[PDB]
């Protein structure tokens, strides 16, 4: 599928990226990230929070939060990027996200992509998506698969440098 | 290693409390002034600053 | 040229007087090697 | 009052431009080049401009 | 337009060997296309089609759009005819710019193919130029699906694909005073980071709010206090198609107070330009405001003051806006230089000596400024520009954003407002196309009933008839 | 705008200066002048200045860089 | 004690970077930095200033992090490009303090015996000052009342090195008001002037009513000092004082006098010159 | 670390110059070669004791 | 593709730091880095500078520690900038903004490391006075760019990296500063009267000495503008001396008068 011009962004998340909240022990973050039938689960309640983070910084266009239909597939996300620091629970509920989204029952299908405010998107480093609801209002909410499409931004190698050409050494 | 040396030089005629003719080295004469903090009735035509 | 500092003769140190310019001291080049600079000797330098 | 502040700026534009040295021509060099002495410096050869 | 096409070319002959391989031989190439605009008269680019090679890039982009307007109005065979000529990103997406050109004001069915062609586009600069042609194209139908596809092309936050889609997301929803479009405009214009989106908009959300008279107010008062230098400039034009035709007391109070007291130079350069698109009702107003911001400390209200003198008069000769540009043609900073060749170029458009006596001496003057081998590129630039307006569409169009009739123009207000925006962006020059309506008098009376016809002129001093001997 | 201009000129003849001594004019808006630093140098004269004090041996403080007197 | 603080430029702006920054995307009441400066006699002078990695817990106002190592190294780099800058104080922007914020400033004593923390109030751009300073204070209070750990207010104000001051100046350029500005300035400082005293005794009006009405202690410092100041007032309308004034306000008129009729002489001589000048040209004519 | 530091900041040429009298507010004074004063407000690398008008 | 008359965003945190390090450096040319984001390829936005240690080898590309660089962008990412480096900015005083041979070696490592990586020279003695010597240097691989608008030629270059090759080996690119209102009124406190300096009656003594000194000297100016009128006859048609002067004269001393006068009186009617 995905759109025209854009490629997948997982090949550029990190593994050290990943602190995905609640979730259950024996269904991870991974488990959502795969394309199988494997999930991510929370764990203490319906409140999910993931953090993902990229090895270069990139620009976000569109979301893809699959969930299956038993009515625990998310519903309002809140969206924030380029977090400092670890996000506590009671801020995702009290700060204001870059994007709040409702998703609807046919965005959580295996076929179902969310457009986002690709405006709002442009040097994204790390993302912060805080499940607050479901649509069944179920204890635990799932998450079937998810990734994030879009485009790098081409950035660089800062500690690369090198000297190219010149005087090869020393000079004013 | 930080520190900058600072150029020496003999004051002439101050034209305002704040303005003053330094003759610096042996070299040419500026229109200079006073940091802010340094004496004014000390500096006369011939102190080294 | 003048006083070649030697100090441990593993990088010796040279003095140089540039005529109504100024006085420094340097050291050679890659190139040049030390038997080959004396003292006085009337060598040339680089310009920065 | 346009006049004025016009004036200013101006003058404030070619204020930038540096001291331009002064010379005497010793013997022009035909067209272009002609020789010229400085007085801190030694004799050059300076091409003209336009004029 | 076909049958007249007498337009001159060793004025070109005596221009492309004079210009010295500067970027201004692409403004050539605009020239060229406005003397022969409508007359699909494309000999001159067949008299030396390798000369094309030098104008790689954007260039050849306008290049080719350029072909736009030189097949203006042609509409019987223009959806092949321009894969004929253009079968790089540039050169089809100046295709698709030339294609909407030659639609202009009137879409036919080719909206609907600009409506596939585009969703197809790359996201490239073939998106740039097949937005810029589309909306041109259908400019001022309103219609919601071309507007959602601009929509989303301007959500894809591209600096250039935003450039054309700020035009074109006005020119669709033009003078439709459409709140969801303007609010959904200038939210995206508080949003984005980058500028050429911002000067896209900036015509854009003037565009929406053309003629709506006091029901822009409300958008002034917003866009002339936003702390955005961009949106400032925006509310200058708003309120200058707004307020357009109508000397309104209110909008000259405004906007010569923002031109004069404003701290950015470009909204003051706008505010003035914005000048003409309110009184050109009443040229002869023109020179006595603008006779003051013509002569101003600050170079950018000088030529702000120079195109909105060419604007106003439209081209009527006042003889007094010559009168203000001729020493103004002589100033020695080079933009405002540009900016008083095009306005004289704008006046003097199908004049001749007796009619107004100025023409000649300022054609050689654009003689000379354009074959001068050291002057200011931009200032030739205005020359080339010049001499292409003088003698445009064959010595046969004329510019007036007044109907015969008393009726305000909109195709040509709308064309002449973007074309001042090639300070910021050349491509758009040719919607000066937009301006062009040809000086023909037609006797047909019954279905195809075009007969000969013995009415004559009247010249009481002597015959002067066609200028460019 | 006039206020700031005539601040602005104000400033560019501010400390620091470098004194020379001034040799005859050439023109209302310039003159020649010689460097403390040995130098002459052909310089525009500042407007504000009063031509009647510029006596052919007078000692001028001119713009460090520009060597504006000023 | 330290009787001054000085702040340059640069510190604020970086403090409103920073703030800019965190907000941005990590809302929060506040802001936590460390500035670096110099001593002078006893006067302090602070210009440089690094965003440090924090946290404040909303409501347990004993929960917080400050970055012991990240400041360590930080600082070290700092020093590293320039050394003349040692640890001098800390700030922050929440414009009000915080019974958390005692903690703060005992972490940062251990990097400097007197450290000075200082209130940067970004999102306020109005009377002035934006920078409050204080320092920590320990004593018995000398008067019976409880001693604790207290913060004591230090004056502060702007000041700026050369290259900070043309770097201001050019930025300001399009906005800034003459230096000068020979009437209308001058009026609109005098008006600013009463605004800002109105503003003052509004404030120290609002604090009596809290006093008098309890819910505020009672200072008895500060208070008698201001019975003090309310004694200070000069009572003029005293003979003498008037007639001085009188002498003083006639000698003004009069110079007013001798400029207004100049400025009437030499207008009469435009107005002549211009009119000979328009009449010549028409007799030209012809 | 310091050390090499320091060692990557003491390369050549050296201007070398004459000393002058040494003030307290241990601070030293240069003539040139090139004929200048200078007043340093530290001495430098060297020890103020061994250096010497 | 090939670039255009492109501009260069620099932040107001980012133009002082840079200013500062220079004054910091001279006489010694130093140099560091500014983070920021290649935004578009029409325009480069830099916000923040941070400065990087002066080592003995002066302004070069061996200048720039890998470590120091690299931990410095460890702590501003964790601190709350993850902007990503492009551009390098050095210090050349007592001479113009221009690259230098070692300027166009070091950018051109530079450009390897990115593409569209920006040199910047600051001459931070020449910048003073309320005018900032600070320009952006860019390096070409025919035609150097392309010129398609007017906002190119907004700017004219001069003469001494014209030699130094501001069009020959490099081309200098458009500066422009990205203040905002926050900032806007932040610094301006910095020269803001406070209240207590409206109402500040200067110095009854002094303003006496002013007035007394200015009254003389439009004594003297007049005494010349008699002699002026009095050859109003005309002889070779001819703004020095009389006039003018006279009319400064009148203007600051009437203005310093009544501002004294009205801030005496609102100081007695207002303060008892
Ligand atoms: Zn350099």
């Amino acid at each position: 599928d995905i759109p025209k011009g854009y490629m997948d962004l997982m090949p550029f998340i990190n593994k050290a990226g990943c602190e995905c909240l609640n979730e259950s022990d024996e269904h991870g973050f991974d488990n959502c990230l795969r394309k199988d039938t494997t999930f991510l689960e929370s764990d203490c309640d319906e409140q999910l929070l993931i953090t993902v983070a990229f090895n270069q910084p990139v620009k976000l266009y569109s979301m893809k939060f699959q969930g299956p239909d038993n009515g625990q597939g998310p519903k309002y996300v809140k969206i924030f990027i380029n977090l400092p620091r670890s996000m506590d629970f009671e801020e995702a509920e009290r700060s204001e996200p870059t994007q709040a989204l409702e998703l609807t029952e046919d965005d959580i299908k295996e076929d179902g992509i969310v457009p986002l405010r690709y405006v709002k998107f442009q040097n994204v480093n790390s993302v912060t998506i805080f499940v607050q609801s479901n649509q069944g209002e179920e204890e635990t909410t799932r998450i079937s698969y998810f990734t994030f499409i879009g485009t790098p931004v081409q950035a660089t190698n800062m500690n690369d440098f090198k000297r190219v050409v010149g005087k090869k050494g020393e000079s004013h | 290693l930080q520190s900058v040396g600072q150029i020496v030089g003999e004051v002439l005629k101050q034209l305002t409390e704040e303005k003053f003719i330094v003759k610096a080295t042996n070299g040419p004469r500026y229109v200079v002034g006073c940091r802010r903090q340094l004496d004014k009735s000390k500096l006369k035509p011939g102190t080294r600053v | 040229c003048t006083k070649i500092i030697n100090a441990d003769s593993e990088d010796p140190k040279y003095i140089i007087n540039v005529k109504q310019f100024a006085k420094f001291v340097v050291d050679l080049s890659d190139q040049v090697a030390p038997t080959d600079i004396e003292e006085g000797m009337r060598v040339g330098v680089d310009r920065n | 009052l346009n006049a004025k502040v016009r004036l200013l700026r101006e003058e404030l534009q070619l204020l930038q431009e540096q001291g331009s040295y002064v010379g005497e021509v010793v013997r022009a060099m035909d067209k272009k080049k002609v020789l010229v002495k400085v007085h801190p410096e030694g004799k050059f050869v300076v091409d003209v401009d336009k004029n | 337009l076909i049958r007249n096409n007498n337009t001159d070319l060793m004025i070109l002959k005596n221009t492309k060997d004079a210009v010295r391989n500067s970027v201004c031989h692409t403004a050539t190439v605009i020239a060229n296309s406005f003397m022969h605009c409508g007359t699909t008269s494309d000999q001159f680019l067949r008299d030396n089609l390798e000369w094309l090679a030098r104008a790689t890039n954007w260039a050849k982009f306008t290049a080719t759009a350029s072909l736009g307007v030189i097949h203006k109005g042609h509409e019987k065979e223009a959806l092949q005819l321009m894969a004929t000529y253009l079968p790089s990103a540039y050169q089809e997406g100046g295709g698709l710019y030339a294609l909407g050109l030659i639609h202009a004001n009137h879409g036919g069915d080719i909206i609907d193919y600009l409506l596939n062609q585009l969703k197809n586009a790359s996201n490239d600069i073939v998106r740039h130029g097949g937005s810029l042609g589309l909306g041109l194209a259908a400019m001022g139908t309103a219609r919601q699906d071309v507007y959602d596809l601009l929509k989303t092309n301007l959500y894809q936050d591209d600096a250039v694909t935003g450039e054309a889609a700020g035009l074109a997301l006005g020119l669709v929803m033009l003078g439709s005073k459409n709140a969801q479009a303007i609010e959904d405009m200038v939210g995206y214009a508080q949003e984005t980071q980058h500028e050429k989106i911002l000067r896209g908009l900036a015509v854009g959300i003037a565009l929406v709010m053309y003629g709506r008279m006091e029901e822009a107010d409300a958008l002034i008062e917003s866009l002339c206090r936003d702390k955005d230098p961009i949106l400032r400039r925006s509310g200058m034009y708003t309120v200058a198609m707004a307020y357009c035709g109508s000397g309104n007391n209110k909008a000259i109070r405004r906007l010569l107070h923002v031109a004069v007291s404003d701290v950015n130079d470009d909204v003051r350069r706008a505010a003035v330009e914005s000048l003409g698109f309110i009184l050109f009702r009443t040229p002869e107003q023109c020179p006595s405001v603008v006779s003051l911001l013509s002569e101003s400390y600050n170079p950018h209200v000088r030529y702000g003051a120079a195109m909105a003198l060419g604007i106003c008069c439209a081209g009527t000769g006042n003889k007094e806006a010559i009168n203000l540009l001729e020493p103004m043609t002589n100033d020695p900073v080079n933009y405002v230089r540009q900016g008083a060749l095009i306005a004289s170029a704008l006046i003097m458009i199908q004049q001749t000596e007796i009619t107004c006596p100025k023409v000649n001496q300022f054609r050689q003057l654009y003689s000379k400024v354009i074959n001068d081998k050291h002057d200011d590129v931009m200032a030739k630039f205005g020359a080339i520009l010049a001499q292409g307006i003088l003698d445009a569409g064959g010595h046969n169009v004329t510019i007036s954003l007044q109907s015969r009739t008393g009726h305000t123009h909109m195709p040509s207000v709308v064309g002449v407002l973007v074309f001042t925006q090639f300070w910021f962006w050349f491509p758009l020059s040719h919607f000066l196309s937009l301006a062009y309506t040809p000086t023909c008098v037609i006797g047909l009376n019954k279905d195809l009933k075009m007969p000969k016809v013995q009415y004559k002129s009247n010249c009481k001093p002597s015959t002067f008839a066609y200028p460019a001997p | 705008e006039f206020l700031h201009a005539q601040e602005e000129v104000k400033r560019i003849q501010s400390i620091p200066l470098v004194i020379g001594q001034f040799l005859e004019a050439v023109d209302q808006n310039t003159a020649i002048v010689g460097s403390t630093t040995g130098s002459n140098y052909y310089v525009r004269i500042l407007s504000t200045i009063d031509r009647e004090l510029l006596k052919p041996n007078a000692s001028v403080a001119l713009h460090k860089h520009s060597n504006a007197l000023v | 004690a330290v009787q001054k603080v000085v702040v340059h430029p640069l510190v604020l702006l970086s403090v409103v970077d920073h703030f800019n920054r965190i907000g941005k995307v990590g809302n929060q009441k506040r802001v936590v930095g460390v500035l670096l400066g110099s001593w002078q006699k006893k006067v302090l002078d602070v210009s440089n200033s690094f965003a440090v990695p924090f946290d404040e817990d909303d409501k347990d106002d004993s929960v917080w992090f400050l970055d012991h190592d990240y400041l360590e190294n930080m600082y070290g780099m700092f020093k590293k490009v320039n050394a003349r800058e040692r640890i001098v104080g800390w700030y922050h922007t929440g414009p009000k303090l915080h019974k958390n914020d005692i903690a703060i400033n005992e972490l940062m004593k251990r990097y400097c015996p007197n450290s000075v923390l200082v209130i940067i109030d970004v999102k306020p751009k109005d009377l002035g000052l934006p920078t409050e300073a204080y320092i920590s204070v320990e004593e018995v209070h000398d008067d019976g009342t409880p001693t604790s750990k207290t913060f004591e207010h230090v004056t502060s104000e702007i000041g700026a090195e050369e290259a900070e001051e043309v770097g201001v100046e050019h930025l300001l350029r399009d906005i800034k008001d003459t230096t000068v500005g020979t009437l209308s300035q001058r009026i609109t400082n005098q008006v600013h002037g009463l605004k800002g005293l109105n503003s003052k005794l509004l404030d120290i009006r609002s604090y009596l009513e809290k006093v008098a009405t309890g819910k505020l202690p009672i200072n008895h410092q500060i208070i008698y000092q201001l019975q003090d100041v309310f004694n200070l007032l000069p009572d003029v309308s005293l003979q003498e004082f008037v007639k001085a004034f009188y002498l003083k306000t006639n000698d003004q008129m009069v110079v007013v006098y001798l400029a207004s009729l100049i400025r009437s002489v030499v207008a009469l001589h435009n107005l002549i010159n211009n009119k000979i000048a328009n009449r010549d040209a028409e007799k030209k004519e012809g | 670390e310091n050390s090499e530091k320091i060692k990557v900041n003491k390369t050549l040429p050296y201007l070398v110059s004459n000393v002058i009298e040494l003030l307290d507010v241990k601070c030293a004074v240069i003539k040139t070669s090139t004929r200048q004063t200078y007043f340093l407000p530290v001495i430098g690398l060297v020890d103020a004791e061994k250096l010497k008008p | 593709a090939v670039d255009t008359a492109e501009q260069v965003y620099i932040s107001s945190l980012a133009l002082l730091k840079m200013l500062k390090h220079g004054r910091a450096g001279v006489p010694m040319e130093v140099m560091g880095l500014m983070l920021g984001e290649f935004v578009d390829d029409y325009t480069v936005r830099v916000i923040d500078v941070f400065a990087m240690p002066q080592s003995g080898t002066g302004v070069s590309v061996e200048a720039v520690d890998p470590v120091f660089q690299a931990k410095m962008l460890d702590m501003l990412k964790q601190t709350g900038r993850p902007e990503m480096v492009v551009g390098w900015y050095h210090s050349h005083p007592g001479f113009g903004c221009w690259l230098s041979g070692v300027d166009i070696n070091t950018q051109q490592s530079f450009e390897a490391l990115s593409e569209r990586a920006v040199a910047v020279v600051v001459d931070p003695i020449q910048s003073v006075k309320g005018k900032v010597v600070i320009d952006a240097f860019r390096l070409i691989n025919h035609e150097p760019r392309q010129t398609t608008s007017n906002l190119g030629h907004l700017n004219k270059p001069s003469i001494q990296a014209l030699i130094h090759g501001l069009n020959r080996h490099y081309y200098s690119i458009t500066i422009n500063y990205r203040k905002n209102e926050l900032e806007q009124k932040m610094l301006l406190n910095l020269h803001k009267k406070s209240w207590m300096e409206g109402l500040t009656l200067q110095d009854y003594s002094e303003h006496c000495k002013h007035n007394e000194s200015v009254v003389k000297e439009m004594l003297e100016l007049a005494k010349n503008y008699n002699k002026a009128v009095e050859e109003e006859d005309k002889m070779t048609p001819e703004k020095q001396d009389p006039k003018r002067h006279l009319e400064e004269h009148v203007d600051v001393l009437m203005t310093s008068n009544i501002v004294q006068c009205l801030a005496a009186m609102l100081d007695t009617v207002v303060f008892k």
